[PDB]
RNA sequence: CUCCCAGUGACCGAUAGCGCAUAGUACCGUGAGGGAAAGGUGAAAAGAACCCCGGGAGGGGAGUGAAAGAGAACCUGAAACCGUGGACUUACAAGCAGUCAUGGCACCUUAUGCGUGUUAUGGCGUGCCUAUUGAAGCAUGAGCCGGCGACUUAGACCUGACGU
RNA sequence: CAGUCCGCGGAGAAGCCAUACCGGAAGGAGUGGUGGAGCCGACUGAAGUGCGGAUGCCGGCAUGAGUAACGAUAAAAGAAG
């Protein structure tokens, strides 16, 4: 009875990150990926836009978080324990920090893996994807 | 385009031949004139108590029993299994109102 | 183009099995026999004649003889042309099983399965395609 | 009079095996496990038939606030504005079909928003 | 002591195990000095030529 | 009559109790409980601590008349 | 009373019925003693001349026959279980094996549908029985399919319900 | 299984096999395919009358698996049949 559509759309957008809190921006990207902004036409299919973050290395952590925030990740090995990289020294490879947020909120299933594809972090002011002609979208939500 | 709101009848800007729950007017006699809360006639959308102005007729087409279903129920370690038959009566109608 | 009943069809159409041969009760494990029977299958009946002859298994003997009978009744009985013939079909199913007692330590016996084999092959003209 | 089980049992068995025909492994071919898988199958059947309304209600609402925010309102404010005018009593599913027809949806959005003022 | 397998092994996983028992067809090749086929770096069984005739038969 | 029209009076014959025979009626245990002396017959009628015992005053014969009102 | 004979049966009909469709044999035991599976061409043998591949065994033709979709491993020939072929599928997947939903492919003989087979993705989801205060349990039983397998009978009995 | 009806059947019974049909369920029909000689429906009567379990019984077939082994470490090799 209910309308469903084809996945015919493929849409590209450049989120900015400079001065934005992490998490605040991250939920916006997770919502755009998971498809809520368009009439979320199905659970079944990933109709979200492709999301190209820039200047991610200017990301803001609004507390004391730049220190004392931690990044535990287990290498299977004993003593491979909480291999804690934690801080702004993780801004030695800034982009993954942001990924790790939105993937913290993207679904954990087969599809939920597969959407992380469309996340295109870029810590610099420049990105390759001019051929996609991504569309601007503002960090303030309303 | 538009559809019955199941709760009894009542719907919007359609033109088709749809099933719905039984009508207690038998035959093709009913000629049911239902009220509708929305319409896109002329692509001119109209809704609200504007749609208490407009009304659409539709002949009754056929009484009917839907496709069968069993009602099965289970609970663990208690013996207790249950099984029952069921089919839902309906009265398919075709639309031709304003 | 069809008869009254099955009682008449049984009298008038006698149903033949072109290309067909089967070797029943071969005292061998089928499991072993299919190992070669897969190699043969789908191939030119001369390559079957040659394959079967160097593959180094005891099971290659009975699977050899049947193949000839397939080609034999492909040619004597069925008018087929041997430069067309090929192994359209080959399979082995299990026949009956000789069971034997075998003594084992501390006074227990066991039962032991001497499986038999029903090898079967169906050659046909490579006129398909 | 003797009266052996005979044909009865195997009728019953084949019925079960015939209900169980999409099933993997011996959930499809042995009776015992076929009948056992069908036990939990009955449970899950009777659950989903009335949970499916929950899921579809979710999908309707989830599609409605999308166009709501597309216009700069949202589901809570938009249905409160379609309620604040008494005359809108259509089901959420029909608001979805309207969300698939943008012009009428925007007409209802401006109608609703002219009722929380 | 005395390990045993736990649950009976299923048809499907058994077949994945046997996935490697596929036989390797000999690389046959026809004798230049005869009709029939012969294994490479061996004498032709039918003729007996490895270059002249080598085996008796 | 014609004898295949014969039927005994309604409710003049009730069917048996097929105690056993599974979950549509009277299942795992038949009517019997879980355990206890519900197993195979034996005990009769007595409380199996004490008899409810009272004294006896005792005599042996009698000889009644037939009655005519 | 019934080794034995006849007659009869809301008795059995090849796991039933005597243990035996025959056998107190085979087999087990020094011994006293224990102790099996059972069956079915076809009307009639007309029981397959003859030819083909193979030492055979087995098979394909031909004939006989109503049927060889009966051929002597000879009524039917269910299930587990083993295969051959074809549709759809499957090699970043986490999974009581299903349940509902949506899509993709295939097909149309109670069947062009509120379809059948399959399938991808989404959501959902602690085998069964038993014994338990409490069971997915790492508590018991169980390899799987078949088939045997447990609330009966008796009596000039006692007691209740219903019916005549 | 029995009594009594109604019948069916070598233009083919039961049984077996598919099946989207039917009743509220136990179930029961339609059509097709084997099968080849007995059998359905209604009313009544009697039962050895409905199985997943009992480390149940008789039976067949799986898994372990082409795995462990092939029964003394007194070895065997060439020709020829
Ligand atoms: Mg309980
Ligand atoms: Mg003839
Ligand atoms: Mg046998
Ligand atoms: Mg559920
Ligand atoms: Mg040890
Ligand atoms: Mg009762
Ligand atoms: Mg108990
Ligand atoms: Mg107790
Ligand atoms: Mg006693
Ligand atoms: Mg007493
Ligand atoms: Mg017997
Ligand atoms: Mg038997
Ligand atoms: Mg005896
Ligand atoms: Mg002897
Ligand atoms: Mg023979
Ligand atoms: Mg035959
Ligand atoms: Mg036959
Ligand atoms: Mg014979
Ligand atoms: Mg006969
Ligand atoms: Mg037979
Ligand atoms: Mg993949
Ligand atoms: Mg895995
Ligand atoms: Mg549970
Ligand atoms: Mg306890
Ligand atoms: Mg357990
Ligand atoms: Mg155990
Ligand atoms: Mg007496
Ligand atoms: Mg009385
Ligand atoms: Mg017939
Ligand atoms: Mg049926
Ligand atoms: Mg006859
Ligand atoms: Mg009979
Ligand atoms: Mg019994
Ligand atoms: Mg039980
Ligand atoms: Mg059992
Ligand atoms: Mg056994
Ligand atoms: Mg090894
Ligand atoms: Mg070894
Ligand atoms: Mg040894
Ligand atoms: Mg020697
Ligand atoms: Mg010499």
């Amino acid at each position: 009875k209910t309308y469903i559509p084809k996945n015919d759309e493929q849409n590209w957008v450049v989120v900015d990150a400079s001065g934005v809190p992490l998490g605040r921006l991250a939920t916006l990207i997770a919502s755009r990926i998971r498809g809520k902004h368009r009439p979320d036409f199905t659970p079944n299919m990933i109709q979200g836009d492709f999301v190209v973050v820039i200047n991610a290395a200017q990301v803001a952590l609004t507390g004391k978080k730049l220190d004392d925030k931690v990044y535990t990740r287990y290498t299977g090995y004993q003593g491979g324990l909480k291999t804690e990289t934690a801080r702004e020294a993780l801004s030695k490879h800034p982009e993954r920090v942001i990924e790790h947020a939105v993937f913290g909120m993207l679904p954990k299933g087969r599809q939920g893996r597969a959407m992380h594809t469309r996340l295109k972090v870029y810590a610099g002011e420049t990105h390759p994807h001019s051929a996609q002609k991504p569309q601007v979208l503002k960090t303030q939500p309303l | 385009m538009f559809a019955i709101i199941q709760t009894g009848g009542k719907q919007a800007r359609v033109s088709e031949g749809d099933v719905i729950r039984v009508e207690s007017l038998q035959g093709e006699a009913g000629d049911k004139v239902e009220l509708k809360a929305l319409f896109v006639g002329g692509e001119q959308t109209v809704f609200g108590e504007d749609a208490g102005k407009y009304t659409v007729q539709a002949e009754v087409v056929e009484h009917g029993r839907g496709k069968k279903i069993y009602i099965r129920k289970y609970k663990s370690g208690v013996q207790y299994r249950r099984r029952t038959g069921h089919r839902q009566n309906f009265t398919a109608i075709k639309i031709l109102g304003i | 183009q069809t008869f009254r009943n099955k009682k008449q069809r049984k009298q008038q159409v006698k149903l033949r099995k072109p290309g067909f041969a089967v070797a029943k009760y071969v005292r061998m494990s089928p499991r072993k026999v299919r190992l070669v029977v897969d190699v043969i299958r789908g191939k030119s009946v001369q390559d079957a004649e040659d394959l079967l002859r160097f593959i180094p298994r005891s099971a290659s003997e009975p699977v050899a003889k049947v193949l000839n009978s397939a080609k034999a009744n492909a040619l004597h009985n069925d008018e087929m042309l041997e430069d067309r013939l090929f192994v359209k079909e080959a399979y082995v199913d299990a026949g009956p099983t000789l069971k034997r007692l075998i003594p084992r330590a501390r006074g227990s016996a066991n039962i032991i399965k001497k499986r038999t084999s029903h090898i079967t092959i169906i050659v046909a003209e490579k006129g398909n395609k | 009079p003797r009266a052996k089980t005979g044909i009865v049992r195997r009728r019953r068995h084949k019925k079960v095996l015939k209900r169980a025909k999409g099933f993997w492994g011996s959930r499809s071919k042995q009776y015992r496990n076929a009948f056992q898988t069908l036990l939990n199958a009955a449970t899950y059947e009777y659950r989903d038939r009335r949970n499916k309304k929950r899921d579809f209600r979710r999908l309707w609402i989830q599609r409605i606030n999308a166009g709501a925010r597309l216009h700069g309102m949202n589901y809570s404010t938009f249905i409160n504005g379609l309620k604040r005018a008494n005359i809108d009593l259509n089901r959420k599913v029909l608001a979805d079909i309207a969300a698939r027809e943008p012009e009428a949806f925007k007409a209802l959005v401006d109608a609703s928003r002219n009722a929380r003022q | 002591k005395h390990p045993v397998p736990k649950k009976k092994t299923s048809k499907s996983k058994r077949d994945m195990r046997r996935s490697h028992h596929a036989l390797t067809a000999p690389n046959l090749t026809e004798c230049p000095q005869c009709h029939g086929k012969k294994l490479s770096h061996h004498i032709c069984p039918n003729c007996g030529y490895y270059d002249g005739r080598q085996v008796l038969a | 009559m014609k004898l295949h029209d014969l039927k005994p009076t309604p409710g003049s014959r009730k069917d048996r109790k097929r105690v056993g025979r599974g979950p549509g009626g009277t299942d795992k245990t038949a009517g019997r409980g879980h355990k206890g002396q519900k197993s195979r017959s034996g005990a009769g009628k007595g409380a199996f601590f004490e008899g409810g015992r009272s004294r006896l005053i005792a005599r042996l014969p009698k000889r009644g008349f037939n009655n005519v009102g």
